[PDB]
């Protein structure tokens, strides 16, 4: 009789049906992934167009329920989604253009090689070959060949493509009733229908710039003491003014900063935490792995995992001829199904990284009991975020030391914390203004601010301004240098790890404060706990049925992202670095002084 | 006296194929002796509840009718197999009363009913007009009119057929593996009661 029962027996066929179709792709998706063979990928194929071709059919189905006539904000959720029409908006030519300009991006950017011009006579790929380089030698001259033969690569391949890509996407959101693609991308975080914790999606581009005004002070710190470090493996190079060379951040993009602590640490001859040898020495495995994760899961409240996930997992290498995809992937199949995706060696890294693959199986298994269109994260970061947790609460020595790895008479002392919190730093505080710059620059190229002939100036502008990194010689409009990057060139929202690295400090701080931890927060361990493990299954429960803004007040009582656990985070490595940076250089002007 | 002429537990229990919940078979037992015990003690029920009697009134006390409800669900909807629940299965597929003295039999065949292309032989009814009665069935496959418009047997937006399958795949989790469900009902009525319990000699 009325508009929302016929959506609810629309929304629990469409349930039904996408479960099915779901956990055929998915699966098809598994058997390609972990069985790299050509039927594989015909069967990965036929499945992803089966469920592309339900979602546009359902998707044309929804539109005949309108949205102003249902009263319940939970079909409204679901309905949503199925009413957004999405690169179905255009035409056939213009969709087949834009799927064979993104399959072509993706082709190139996975088969660039890094032979020598007038020596062509051996080369590998990017993985085995750029990030060796780029990580490990300390050379100057190489790592700048490296980066501008990939970069101009990359670049020519890149740049007209790049061009047809953000017309067409901004053709396709301004027909979606969208401003702009970035506008489309900030949609995810778009709160409605709810009085007082609506979230505008132009409010996020103003809380992003308002947490890093704040960010900006250490970061500042971290970049003088950087900068002061790195003289000591080129002298020349850099100055004590200026900013840094491009090439020498131990990443190809400066993504990451994790390579440069062997070059950077400040106390060497303190023994760090390695717990490796300790771990070949003692014969672990990667059951024993997995195994001391579930317990260190359990041992907070959350449930264990099932025989299935046991059965069907794949955390070793299958064998010779049976290649796989070595990426850490959490798997979400659906119906019950949750395997992990992720080949181990006897490495601190792999255990930590154990953790952060079963906390997000763990987030899957959360939201189980939700509807189909609801089994998603509240928005992009919290799913990354739940891993992080993880991941930190795993990485302390009162965990280590719990689990008998790291021997007991470890002493924590100034020096040990000191440099673990660097990094830390390096990993997740040298990751932002990358992370910001990028989005804002891809955001200004979306809504059109700049033209065609100042992409590179603008984007080399902004990262001496925000991240303080000068080119190593000078670029112009031929090359599209952002777009060596994975993210970009496939298509993939990037404002998520700025999100997931503070949503990781808001609900690390809310669960140690729960856990009843006096201490420092880089010491905490939210092991042990039920009281907290109840406060994090309770949000971890809700899935999409609920607005992020009141999921994120539910555990830290505040309805915004907010930076102030980042700070206190790493509050003793502040005052060491302002302590440390008494005579150097702190912060930059743009400049040039380096290179010009 | 001796003890033959049992009552056929195994041709309904350990039976090659089960029915689907739509249309769950019903078998009528009578004029024989039925060992309870011997269900009970087998250890492969992961689900054994009773709800007017216990295994040792099972044993004692003697019935007139006995009827052996089987079908096929999922592991999430066994607790929906219960006098009182109200849930998709026990709305519009199988009703039990509220005032049901009766045994609710329950166990895994995740190894017999999956297949690995997927078992899309055991169908439940999705949607109905209303609820049924309790011991109702249905096994019509009428297009369900969610909507003022008229269906006229055809496909629609507002107008859905009755019937989903069941995936089953191997690969699922428990909750979705496929669970033989077998109801039994106990009963008198003025009749002369025949079935009932093995006599120690
Ligand atoms: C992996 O692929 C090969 C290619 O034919 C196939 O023979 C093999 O059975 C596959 N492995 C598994 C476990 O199915
Ligand atoms: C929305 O519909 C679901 C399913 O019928 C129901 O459980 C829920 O209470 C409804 N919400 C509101 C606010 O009516
Ligand atoms: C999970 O934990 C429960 C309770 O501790 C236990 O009964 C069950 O056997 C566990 N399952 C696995 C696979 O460890
Ligand atoms: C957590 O509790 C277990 C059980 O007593 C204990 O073995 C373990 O040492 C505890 N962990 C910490 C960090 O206290
Ligand atoms: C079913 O099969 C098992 C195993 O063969 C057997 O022990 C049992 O007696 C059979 N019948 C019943 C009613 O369980």
């Amino acid at each position: 009789s009325t508009i929302e029962e016929q959506a609810k027996t629309f929304l629990d066929k469409f349930n039904h049906e996408a479960e099915d179709l779901f956990y055929q792709s998915s699966l098809a998706s598994w058997n390609y992934n972990t069985n790299i063979t050509e039927e594989n990928v015909q069967n990965m194929n036929n499945a992803g167009d089966k469920w592309s071709a339900f979602l546009k059919e359902q998707s044309t189905l929804a539109q005949m329920y309108p949205l102003q006539e249902i009263q319940n904000l939970t079909v409204k959720l679901q309905l949503q989604a199925l009413q957004q029409n999405g690169s179905s908006v255009l035409s056939e030519d213009k969709s087949k253009r834009l799927n064979t300009i993104l399959n072509t991006m993706s082709t190139i950017y996975s088969t660039g090689k890094v032979c020598n011009p007038d020596n062509p006579q051996e080369c590998l790929l990017l993985e085995p070959g750029l990030n060796e380089i780029m990580a490990n030698s300390l050379d100057y001259n190489e790592r700048l060949w490296a980066w501008e033969s990939w970069r101009s690569e990359v670049g020519k391949q890149l740049r007209p493509l790049y061009e047809e890509y953000v017309v067409l996407k901004n053709e396709m959101a301004r027909a979606n009733h969208y401003e702009d693609y970035g506008d489309y991308w900030r949609g995810d975080y778009e709160v409605n229908g709810v009085d007082g914790y609506d979230y505008s999606r132009g409010q996020l581009i103003e809380d992003v710039e308002h947490t890093f005004e704040e960010i900006k002070p250490l970061y500042e710190h971290l970049h003088a003491y950087v900068r002061a470090k790195l003289m000591n493996a080129y002298p020349s190079y850099i100055s004590p003014i200026g900013c840094l060379p491009a090439h020498l951040l131990g990443d190809m993009w400066g993504r990451f900063w994790t390579n440069l602590y062997s070059l950077t640490v400040p106390f060497g001859q303190k023994p760090n935490i390695d717990v490796t040898d300790a771990m070949v020495d003692q014969a672990w495995d990667a059951q024993r792995i997995f195994k001391e994760a579930e317990k260190f899961f359990v041992s907070v409240g959350l449930p264990n995992m099932t025989q299935g996930f046991w059965e069907n997992s794949m955390l070793t290498d299958p064998g010779n001829v049976q290649k796989a995809v070595c990426h850490p992937t959490a798997w979400d199949l659906g119906k019950g199904d949750f395997r992990i995706l992720m080949c181990t060696k006897v490495t601190m890294d792999d255990f930590l990284t154990a953790h952060h693959e079963m906390g997000h199986i763990q987030y899957d298994m959360a939201y189980a009991a939700q509807p189909f269109l609801l089994r998603n994260g509240a928005n992009e970061g919290f799913h990354e975020a739940v891993g992080e947790i993880m991941s930190l609460s795993a990485a302390t020595p009162k965990h280590l030391k719990s689990i008998g790895l790291l021997s007991p008479d470890f002493q924590e002392d100034n020096e040990t914390e000191i440099n673990f919190l660097l990094k830390q730093a390096l990993t997740i505080v040298g990751t932002l203004p990358f992370t910001y710059m990028l989005e804002k620059w891809r955001w200004m190229v979306f809504k059109g601010e700049i033209p065609k002939d100042q992409w590179m100036k603008k984007w080399w502008e902004m990262k001496r301004e925000i991240v303080g990194v000068v080119e190593p010689v000078p670029h112009d409009e031929t090359y599209c240098d952002p777009a060596s990057l994975f993210h970009v060139s496939n298509d993939y929202s990037f404002i998520r790890y700025y999100t997931r690295t503070l949503y990781q400090f808001q609900f690390q701080e809310a669960l140690c404060q729960a856990a009843k931890h006096e201490g420092p927060l880089h010491k905490c361990d939210i092991s042990n706990s039920t009281e907290a493990g109840q406060k994090l299954f309770n949000m971890l429960r809700l899935g999409k049925s609920e607005p992020w803004t009141l999921a994120l007040e539910n555990v830290v009582g505040a309805k915004n992202m907010n930076v102030r656990p980042l700070l206190n985070y790493f509050e003793p490595l502040f005052t060491w670095l302002k302590d440390q940076n008494k005579n150097s250089f702190v912060g930059w002007s743009t400049d040039w002084s380096p290179y010009a | 006296p001796n003890i033959t002429n049992l009552c056929p537990f195994g041709e309904v229990f350990n039976a090659t194929r089960f029915a689907s919940v739509y249309a769950w078979n019903r078998k009528r037992i009578s004029n024989c002796v039925a060992d309870y015990s011997v269900l009970y003690n087998s250890a492969s029920f992961s689900t054994f509840k009773c709800y007017g009697v216990s295994p040792t009134k099972l044993n004692d006390l003697c019935f007139t009718n006995v009827y052996a409800d089987s079908f096929v669900i999922r592991g999430d909807e066994v607790r929906q197999i219960a006098p009182g629940q109200t849930g998709k299965i026990a709305d519009y597929n199988y009703k039990l009363p509220d005032d049901f003295t009766g045994c609710v039999i329950a166990w895994n065949s995740n190894n017999l009913d999956s297949k690995v292309g997927g078992n899309y032989n055991y169908l439940y009814r999705l949607f109905r007009k209303s609820n049924l009665k309790p011991f109702e069935r249905d096994i019509s496959t009428e297009i369900y009119q969610a909507g003022s418009t008229p269906c006229n047997g055809v496909e629609g937006f507002n107008c859905y057929f009755p019937l989903q399958s069941y995936g089953f795949q191997p690969t699922y989790g428990v909750g979705y593996q496929p669970y033989r469900v077998v109801v039994l009902s106990f009963e008198l009525l003025h009749a002369p009661a025949t079935v009932c319990g093995p006599k120690k000699s």
